[PDB]
């Protein structure tokens, strides 16, 4: 977990 | 003609018309290459392009009105012109890799802002969002030569070298001696007497960097992970000189997520700050609390650099692009999702003499001139 990592939403 | 290449995360089509969510190899962007761009800039899952004509095009996630296109919910998958600025010639768009607001500077020195309004980062004496660019009235009587945006604050500097900051005051990122939020641009009086020529703003608990025409680098704001470059982790709300960089010839400064980067006239790159996921490029993921030369680039004359959240890009004078940092979304351009612990030559650009790079939160751009 890094607060500044994006999540691949699709 | 300018050939534009993009890669990295593309879930909200922030790469401007490519198929797939993780573009792991630099891919030619036909939509962006047709525009003849002078600058590309990357925000939080967003992309902005300024053309030689002076128009601005945007794509990616449109939440919080971050694209300045009159909307504030969906995504725009094809670069669309910011028609609100069509009567001006824009010179530069400022946006942070983890930013949801942006500013635009025209050739005649006018500044517009748009996007998320929290903490007064747009500078309209308020905290309102703006779906479309709005002229920053407080800067009208000033000839603005450069701009910069963090995630929660913004900056602009005049031709005479005075620096203005505004936005979230917490942890001293604005540099006025207190931690008060400024809803309007306020001049950093401490730096009066230096001609500030560049400024960079960070994200979250953010730092701010400033560069003078004498080569002096100043920093202030949040001190976590040593991103202020003066050792330890203590923050400050007054600009302090980064003594280590004195006499190095710093000509460009940038702020990623919790880390800072400098590039010198002779092509040397320095990084410092949070080390997690190898964003600093020293081979390890430990923190670096004073600026350190990125040894993996020694002997290579770097002419331009860009920083994302957890990744960086550097262009040699011979047109090669080197990348380091995290690769969860392919933003390294090594054809995989494997981290580059050290600066690594990017794939698929041989024969393309790159002169400029840009980064968003998790995506990367390179283009030629």
């Amino acid at each position: 977990f890094d607060e500044d990592k994006d999540e691949d939403e699709g | 003609r300018t050939k534009v290449f993009v890669w990295g995360l593309n879930d909200k089509d922030q790469l401007g018309g490519l198929k797939g969510s993780k573009i792991k190899v630099p891919s030619f962007s036909e939509t962006l290459s047709a525009l003849n761009v002078v600058q590309v800039a990357g925000g939080s899952k967003s992309l902005f392009a300024v053309t030689v004509e002076g128009k601005v095009y945007a794509c990616g996630e449109a939440t919080n009105g971050r694209l300045g296109l009159g909307i504030s919910s969906g995504t725009v998958p094809i670069p669309r012109q910011i028609t609100a600025l069509s009567s001006y010639v824009v010179k530069k768009v400022a946006v942070h890799s983890g930013g949801r607001h942006a500013t635009a500077l025209t050739v005649d020195g006018k500044v517009f802002s748009w996007g998320e309004g929290d903490d007064g980062k747009l500078g309209h004496f308020s905290r309102m969002n703006c779906d479309k660019p709005r002229l920053i009235e407080a800067l009208k009587t000033k000839r603005i030569r450069d701009i910069a945006c963090g995630s929660s604050h913004s900056a602009a500097l005049t031709s005479s070298g005075e620096l203005y900051t505004w936005g979230l005051g917490e942890y001293g990122r604005l540099g006025h001696g207190d931690n008060t939020t400024q809803l309007k641009p306020k001049m950093v009086k401490v730096l009066l007497g230096h001609r500030v020529i560049q400024v960079a703003c960070g994200s979250r608990d953010a730092q701010t960097l400033a560069l003078t025409d004498e080569g002096l680098v100043f920093s202030w704001g949040d001190g976590d992970f040593g991103k202020l470059g003066r050792g330890g982790s203590e923050g400050c709300n007054i600009p302090q000189n980064i003594e280590r960089l004195n006499g190095q010839g710093v000509c460009q400064i940038e702020c990623g997520a919790q880390f800072s980067l400098a590039l010198t006239k002779s092509g040397v790159v320095w990084t410092w700050g949070k080390g997690d996921y190898f964003r600093l490029g020293h081979g390890s993921d430990v923190h670096v609390r004073k600026p350190q030369v990125v040894e993996g680039l020694r002997g290579k004359k770097i002419v331009h650099v860009a920083v994302g959240a957890l990744h960086c890009l550097a262009v040699t004078d011979s047109g090669q692009v080197y990348a380091w940092g995290d690769n969860d979304h392919g933003q390294q351009g090594n054809g995989t999702t494997t981290v580059n612990r050290k600066p690594t030559l990017v794939q698929g650009l041989e024969g393309q003499k790159i002169t400029r790079v840009a980064c968003g939160s998790s995506h990367s751009v390179a283009w030629t001139t």
